[PDB]
């Protein structure tokens, strides 16, 4: 039975080292593993003149070490059929590798050689520097991003979280090799650090391995505190920007979230499942259980749709975004505001019990592999400061009801003002102010 | 014993509708079911249902009826829609019990 | 066709207000004693009747003020009706006219003009006929005499009687011997067309091959012509009796007789 | 715009799809032209009731 | 409580073979493993393979299109119908405690289905929007191209309904399709995260269109033939291959080694890759973007083996040779024996890490279990890996080499030279 | 880019609550609110008299 | 805070919000009048019936 | 269609001129006297009924 599966889920076990590094992982029965470091950086640590510093520092991380330079690093890992990849997002980035149990130890050494040696070279820099300013103008036309970046850009304007990940253009070209150091040596340490591991790995073998490669330790009580970020103001604000040469636009709506911390996530995940998602190529058509998706099927209402519930540690966005034919925004923006409303007034039993079961579902999809239970227990300490269980979730999941994801959602969206991105086509979607009605009453 | 059968074959004279040569099928009220049957209907069915309406429009408009031999029988009347009709009113109380549940 | 139904059920109704007015202005005898017996119906509705009525009079009766006032409605509402008409055809044109047999016309539809164009002009002229007719060879065919005598609050005319498109209302009110009940079943006599677009049960929409329906439908047309017959006599046996009778009917008729045979015919086809 | 000035015109255009090229079944009887006689009778009733208000 | 199960798999008296592990996950996924897809399609019924696949939410005897999609999410639960020219794969998935419950609709869907015309022709014009998407990805393109190069017929088939075809599919060629395919002796009925009692019980007092093989696919003829495609793209897709080792082939181990040994993927994000001869090789030949793989398919009765290449056209003259240059010179025992060694290893790894996920479990399991009807132990299939000699390596090369070659390339081929010019 | 574009300086405007970035708007807002749809509400009860 | 209470429990849900103006309305008629009126009785004392009728009442 | 707003024979001509109807963003207080002349009409007849009416 489903209950016991879950708690028959060997635990997830966290030691610190006496750096302030913290070690986790969760022993599994596979020959293959995934171990990594997940850090509490990204483009909202960066300030207005290093931004896109760590996304620079993402495209050296694997260009070589001092220890082995890049030939010899590259030939190191692929030769043992190992995968080296990660990420930076705006308030964590990740470096982790997938590769046999068996090369664990040797893999720690690397990861813990990446983190703390980059080598920095400075024939490197010039070169990712014009990579970097391409994948720009690639990433530049793919409008779902625009989107969100500009949702952010607004939503947060005049505040960290209002910048890309990627960073500017002019970060770009200037940007130092003492800056990429700096970020480094000042974002990249033990206590903010998290070493994670899934597979088939004794916790012993690599907290060991651990405290071998991560030893530099700590002097002064300021090493050992992990930094509070300035809070991040929202606001309800629009940017529009218009392109009616595109053939397609994407709309982003989105009022404040709580933030990793508070419970209510759970609740609006549970909200943003009823309303879930949709695109052109699912085949439950017409007869798919989200309200929304059916009227977007039986009235063309748009290309696509997602609700989301993007998290950070004091603040989050909660919204949907969709892609309409530029003759169609208007509906489509009525019915899913509409939807909102129907969350705050009219949730039913039936509804949020299906949305349950789907929320299961997609917390248990979650753990679908090495790499993606190292991701959740990278993230669960660094933003929960432990390990949140299936078995736990589902307790928090199980106890929502129709009246709960009322109130909740009542909380956040009704008579709020939301934060608008829209880029494309866009003359038929208009005017902030009407918007702003469709956030009250049902 | 056949009083039923005695009953039906004398509303479907007293009917008339057999007079302008229609099914009794072609004498619905297209509601919304209705009208959802129509478009299941396969190509011949549909053209067939097509030309005896519109045939019955121009006697209408012409204040006459079709000469005795050709009115439609009682026995030889095909109920071409009521099988696909009944479905679709299937599918939609389906449909509404599960709404509400 | 709902909509342009219920626009119809008003027209009509706001033609009935019109002829009301209307018919008071000359101030006859009946024009007064119309007006008063009609309005102080009114005083019969609990609590706010009284009020009502002295509202609408102007005072303490049929007078001077309720005139002057009864003129600018009369001039007024024919423009209300104006108005309607269109909202009426407005409505209509979204799906355009039914027809006799009840059935799509999509397959064959021709343009109004010059079809109805000219099938309206010729219909004009023969109804355009017997109008002129009487009119001009009997122009006081229809109208009460006493009404060629000046209105007087002093002197009751024997016979107060509508003119005759009101009478088979007159005789449902004078069926409910009781003030109150007898106003509810005039209003219910003309309201009722609201309720017509939900008593369908036939799987058909016209009556043309509904037998049963159609002497049902005849049986309710004699039953207004008797109506309109009781209405036009005095309140004592035998009118009284048949006029409950004709009164009942027609709402049964209506409420009770004509959704019934429907559901009984769709079985009789096998529906 | 348009070819013919009598489906351009904002105006005519009314007067066409309600008068002219209106769509209309083809088997409509005597019966419904009730519509249109009550329409005429409204106008005539408004016209002589104006020249008699004026008296 | 809960521990180590072990990896059964009845065959009934029908030839329907039930594969089954409880990993004691708190989500199964079942599914229906069929030997069927455009490879059996005719000149006459292409495409119908395609739309049966997006028909899988039409009513079916038992359940209807409203309450299949209603009815799975209720539970939370999912269904999908992946395919490749010749298996077709019907799975759900779902929390252990709706099994039974999303178990009714993947029964009905795969061996009830009613292929209602009116359904069916609301349905087609499906088939050019999915065939649209799809077809974003220049990289689909080709390979469609390289398959109707590649062969003369069966494989040559493409994998997406054909423009002219749409809206001319019909329910009878469903139907025919479906019976003379869907058979029990064709049909596998795998199941992670399940008792192998109850998914058996399921298989047999449940499934009913059955026995024998049906229709069978005519023989994939080898043709070589080179299908061009300008339609100006800045980047030129180019694919060269020959008949390669067919699945089950004791040849097929040493083209996926040598495949490795070429290089088949990067596994360093942003990174180079230097244990690929290949990329290597293209990379000291060209200046500008591009990439370079070693393409490996293994079907039924044969295959394909070559390299696949995108560069920006003016470049794609210089890259392609590049890739050829580095084929033949890996013929020419151009193969270290340690290129041996750290192949073998990269392809048991990668081996290995697709396997944790629950899609990719089932894939395996289910595949085995129906074009064999066993399961070959990872110790096995590693033993069988490792025991490729650098000979076999080198051998694998010069068939390429040797072999008539096939090419497909698409964009603004200006400058890509043709098939007889390599 | 779109990385290079940023929303420009609305403090000439911002309401006194809302004017500094690294305070929650939240905290505020039902005040905003309030007295705008205060204003509101009194010409509702202004017209209705 | 009157102005989070008020748009709390007066202004947030647009029923409450139509009771607010209703009962709003009753209290500014019977206060806006006597007011009204207490003005303009006080700008003109002894000038109205009111201020000199005691003079001739008195049966 | 998917708001009442929009497909209703009536309603939707309110909101075509009176709710969605596409206005310049830059028009004045001269353009105010459409609206008062309009009112302005509502008001006279309204009054002159209640006149006429004695
Ligand atoms: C209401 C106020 C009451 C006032 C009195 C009512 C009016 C009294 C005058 C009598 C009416 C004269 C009509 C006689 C015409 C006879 C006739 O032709 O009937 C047969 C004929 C057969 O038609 P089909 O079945 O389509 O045949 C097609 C194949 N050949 O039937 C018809 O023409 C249809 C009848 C429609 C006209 C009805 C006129 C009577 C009007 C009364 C209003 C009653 C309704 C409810 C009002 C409540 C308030
Ligand atoms: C003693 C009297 C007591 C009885 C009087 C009964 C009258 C009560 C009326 C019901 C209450 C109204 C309910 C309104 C609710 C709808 C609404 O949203 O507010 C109106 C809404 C405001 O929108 P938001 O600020 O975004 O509010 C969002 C709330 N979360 O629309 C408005 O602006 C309307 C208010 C302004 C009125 C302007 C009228 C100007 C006219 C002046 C001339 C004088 C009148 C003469 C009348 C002529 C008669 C012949
Ligand atoms: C001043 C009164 C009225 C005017 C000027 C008027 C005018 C019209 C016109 C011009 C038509 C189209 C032609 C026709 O079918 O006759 C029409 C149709 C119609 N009217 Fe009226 N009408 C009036 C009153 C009413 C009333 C009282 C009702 C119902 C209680 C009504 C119900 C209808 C309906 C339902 C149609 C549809 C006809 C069809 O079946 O095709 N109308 N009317
Ligand atoms: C909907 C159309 C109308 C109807 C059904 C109608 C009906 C009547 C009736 C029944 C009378 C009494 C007739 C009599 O027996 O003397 C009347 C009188 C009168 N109506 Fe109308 N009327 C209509 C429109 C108008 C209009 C538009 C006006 C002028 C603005 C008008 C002006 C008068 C006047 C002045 C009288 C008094 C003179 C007289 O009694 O002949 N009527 N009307
Ligand atoms: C276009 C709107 C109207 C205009 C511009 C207008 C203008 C006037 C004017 C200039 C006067 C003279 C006022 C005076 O000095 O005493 C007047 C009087 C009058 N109007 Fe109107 N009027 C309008 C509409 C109406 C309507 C619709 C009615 C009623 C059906 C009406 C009924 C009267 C009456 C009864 C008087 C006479 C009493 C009086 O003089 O105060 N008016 N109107
Ligand atoms: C002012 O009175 N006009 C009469 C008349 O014949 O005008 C043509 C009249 C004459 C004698 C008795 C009753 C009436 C009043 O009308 N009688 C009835 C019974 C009636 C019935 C229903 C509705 C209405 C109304 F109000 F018009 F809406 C009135």
């Amino acid at each position: 039975t489903y209950a016991q599966t879950l708690q028959n889920i060997p635990e997830t076990n966290v030691t610190t080292l006496d750096n302030g590094l913290r070690v986790a992982s969760e022993e599994s029965s596979q020959p293959t593993c995934t171990v990594g470091v997940w850090i509490g950086a990204g483009s909202r640590y960066e300030n207005e003149k290093n931004n896109g510093a760590g996304y620079f520092v993402e495209h050296l991380a694997f260009k070589g070490t001092k220890k082995r330079p890049c030939a010899a690093f590259e030939k190191e890992v692929e030769s043992m059929g190992a995968h080296f990849n990660g990420y930076t997002s705006r308030e964590q980035t990740a470096f982790y590798i997938k590769a046999l149990s068996k090369d664990m130890p040797k893999v720690v050494e690397l990861l813990a050689d990446v983190v703390q040696n980059c080598a920095l070279e400075e024939s490197q820099i010039e070169k990712e520097r014009g990579v970097i300013l391409q994948e720009l103008k690639e990433m530049d036309n793919d409008m779902t991003n625009v989107t969100f970046d500009y949702l952010h850009a607004t939503a947060f304007q005049g505040t960290a979280l209002a910048r890309t990940v990627e960073g500017t253009t002019e970060n770009i070209k200037h940007l130092t090799r003492a800056d990429l150091a700096s970020y480094i040596d000042t974002h990249f340490k033990a206590p903010r650090m998290v070493l994670a591991a899934a597979g088939g790995i004794s916790h012993k073998e690599l907290v060991d391995a651990a405290r071998q490669h991560f030893s530099g330790v700590s002097f002064t009580y300021k090493e050992d505190a992990v930094p509070i970020l300035p809070r991040c103001r929202f606001t309800g604000s629009e940017i529009r920007a218009r392109d009616d040469a595109l053939p397609v636009a994407h709309v982003a709506l989105a009022v404040e979230g709580p933030g990793w911390a508070d419970p209510d996530n759970v609740v609006l995940h549970v909200a943003n499942a009823i309303i879930g998602r949709y695109d052109r190529t699912f085949g439950g058509g017409k007869h798919l259980s989200s309200r929304l998706a059916a009227l977007a099927v039986e009235h063309k209402l748009c290309h696509s749709f997602q609700t989301f519930n993007t998290s950070y540690s004091d603040t989050g966005l909660f919204g949907f975004h969709f892609v309409a034919d530029p003759l169609s925004i208007d509906d489509m923006m009525f019915c899913a505001q509409g939807e909102w409303m129907r969350l705050c007034t009219s949730t039913t039993e039936s509804e949020v019990k299906r949305a349950k079961n789907h929320l299961r579902s997609a917390m248990v999809a979650q753990l679908d592999g090495t790499t993606p239970v190292c991701e959740t227990i990278g993230s669960h300490l660094l933003n929960y400061g432990r390990r949140i269980s299936l078995e736990e979730w589902d307790s928090r999941i199980s106890a929502v009801d129709a009246r709960m994801v009322r109130d909740v959602c009542s909380k956040y969206i009704y008579d709020k003002c939301p934060a608008l991105a829209a880029v494309g086509p866009i003359e038929q979607l208009l005017d902030y102010n009407r918007i702003r009605s469709g956030m009250y009453w049902i | 014993g056949r009083l039923m059968d005695r009953i039906r074959k004398w509303y479907y004279n007293a009917a008339g509708f057999n007079k302008y040569g229609l099914m009794r099928d072609d004498t619905l009220y297209e509601d919304d079911d209705v009208k959802e049957a129509l478009k299941r209907l396969p190509e011949d069915l549909y053209n067939e249902r097509m030309f005896r309406i519109k045939r019955a429009l121009d006697l209408s408009l012409k204040h006459r009826i079709l000469p005795k031999e050709q009115w439609v029988k009682y026995e030889e009347d095909k109920p071409y829609l009521e099988p696909y009709l009944k479905e679709v009113i299937r599918e939609r109380l389906e449909r509404e019990a599960w709404n509400k549940k | 066709y709902k909509e342009t139904w219920n626009t119809g059920v008003i027209l009509l109704l706001t033609l009935m207000a019109t002829a009301f007015v209307g018919y008071v202005l000359p101030w006859g005898q009946m024009s007064f004693w119309g007006a008063t017996v009609i309005t102080n119906l009114f005083s019969a509705i609990p609590y706010i009747g009284h009020t009502l009525v002295e509202w609408a009079w102007g005072g303490f009766s049929v007078d001077n003020p309720t005139l002057t006032r009864f003129f600018a409605l009369h001039f007024l509402l024919p423009f209300a009706i104006a108005g309607i008409t269109i909202i009426h055809l407005t409505f209509l044109h979204e799906s355009g006219s039914n027809n006799p047999l009840g059935i799509s016309s999509d397959s064959d539809k021709i343009p109004f003009h010059p079809y109805y164009s000219f099938k309206d002009i010729l219909g004009l002229t023969l109804m355009l006929t017997p109008f002129l007719t009487l009119a001009l060879f009997s122009p006081n065919l229809l109208g009460d005499p006493e009404n060629f005598t000046p209105a007087n609050p002093l002197v009751t005319p024997p016979h107060i009687k509508p003119e005759w498109y009101f009478l088979f209302a007159y005789a449902i009110l004078r069926s409910i011997p009781n003030k109150l009940g007898g106003v509810l079943a005039l209003a219910a006599s003309v309201l009722i067309l609201f309720l017509i677009p939900f008593l369908h049960k036939s799987k058909q929409r016209t009556m043309t091959f509904r037998p049963l329906s159609q002497t049902l439908f005849w049986l309710l047309v004699a039953n207004l012509l008797i109506l309109t017959w009781i209405g036009s006599q005095p309140v004592e046996h035998p009118f009284i009796i048949i006029g409950q009778m004709a009164s009942l009917s027609y709402f049964t008729i209506l409420l009770i007789l004509f959704p019934t045979i429907g559901t009984l015919e769709n079985k009789m086809l096998n529906y | 715009m348009a070819p013919n000035i009598r489906k351009s015109h904002p105006l005519l255009k009314m007067i066409n799809n309600s008068l002219i090229d209106l769509p209309a079944p083809s088997n409509i009887s005597a019966w419904w032209n009730f519509g249109s006689l009550l329409a005429v009778c409204l106008m005539t009733q408004i016209l002589t009731g104006l020249l008699l208000a004026m008296h | 409580c809960p521990g180590a199960e072990d990896l059964e798999i009845t065959k009934l008296p029908n030839g329907l073979i039930i594969a089954s592990l409880e990993n004691f996950s708190p989500a199964s996924r079942i599914g229906v493993f069929i030997k069927a897809g455009s490879r059996y399609e005719t000149t006459a019924n292409l495409g119908t393979a395609h739309l049966l696949r997006l028909a899988s939410p039409l009513t079916t005897k038992g359940a209807s299109s409203f309450r299949i999609t209603r009815g799975i999410e209720a539970v939370g639960g999912s269904l999908s119908v992946y395919s490749t020219r010749e298996k077709m794969t019907y799975c759900v998935e779902c929390l252990r405690d709706h099994v039974d419950t999303v178990m009714e609709y993947l029964l009905n869907v795969t061996t009830a289905p009613e292929f209602r015309p009116w359904e069916v022709t609301d349905l087609q014009p499906q088939l050019k929007v999915d065939k649209a998407v799809a077809f974003q990805s220049p990289q689909v393109g080709v390979l469609e191209n390289l398959h109707a190069a590649a062969y003369k017929t069966a494989l040559a088939n493409p994998l997406y309904c054909p423009d002219y075809r749409i809206g001319k599919i019909t329910s009878e060629q469903l139907h025919h399709f479906v019976q003379n395919n869907f058979t029990s002796a064709r049909m596998a009925l795998v199941g992670i995260g399940v008792k192998h009692s109850d998914l058996k019980q399921v298989a047999e007092q449940f499934l009913n269109i059955r026995s024998g093989a049906g229709t069978s696919s005519a023989k994939a003829t080898y043709w070589g033939g080179e299908i061009r495609e300008q339609n100006g793209h800045s980047l030129v897709h180019a694919a060269v291959v020959t008949e390669g080792a067919a699945v089950g082939s004791a040849e097929a181990n040493a083209f996926s080694v040598l495949q490795h040994v070429l290089g088949a993927g990067p596994l360093i994000k942003r990174g180079s890759s230097v244990t690929s001869k290949l990329y290597q090789g293209v990379a000291k030949a060209t200046t500008q973007p591009f990439d370079a793989s070693a393409f490996n398919v293994n079907y039924s009765d044969s295959g394909l083996f070559g390299f696949y290449t995108i560069s920006q056209a003016a470049h794609a003259g210089e890259v392609i040779r590049a890739a050829m240059n580095q084929l033949k010179a890996a013929a020419q025992g151009g193969v270290t024996e340690e290129d041996v060694t750290k192949a073998k290893n990269q392809l048991k790894a990668t081996y290995l890490m697709s396997v944790e996920t629950a899609q990719g479990l089932l894939n395996e399991i289910g595949s085995e279990a129906l074009l064999s009807g066993t399961h070959t132990a990872p110790s096995v299939v590693a033993q069988k890996i490792d025991s490729v000699t650098s000979a076999d390596v080198v051998n694998a090369a010069k068939k390429f080499v040797s072999g008539k070659k096939s090419m497909a390339a698409s964009g603004d081929l200006g400058s890509t030279p043709f098939l007889d010019e390599l | 880019v779109h990385n290079d574009v940023t929303v420009p300086d609305f403090s000439a405007y911002r309401r006194e609550d809302v004017m500094d970035a690294t305070t929650s708007s939240q905290t505020s807002s039902e005040d905003r609110k309030g007295f705008s749809y205060l204003v509101t509400a009194t010409a509702c009860v202004a017209t209705a008299y | 805070a009157l102005l989070r209470q008020a748009y709390s429990a007066l202004f947030r849900r647009t029923s409450t919000f139509a009771l607010t103006v209703v009962l709003g309305a009753v209290l500014f008629e019977r206060a806006f009048d006597q007011g009204a009126d207490a003005i303009f009785e006080h700008l003109n004392e002894g000038k109205l019936w009111k201020h000199i009728k005691h003079k001739y009442e008195a049966s």
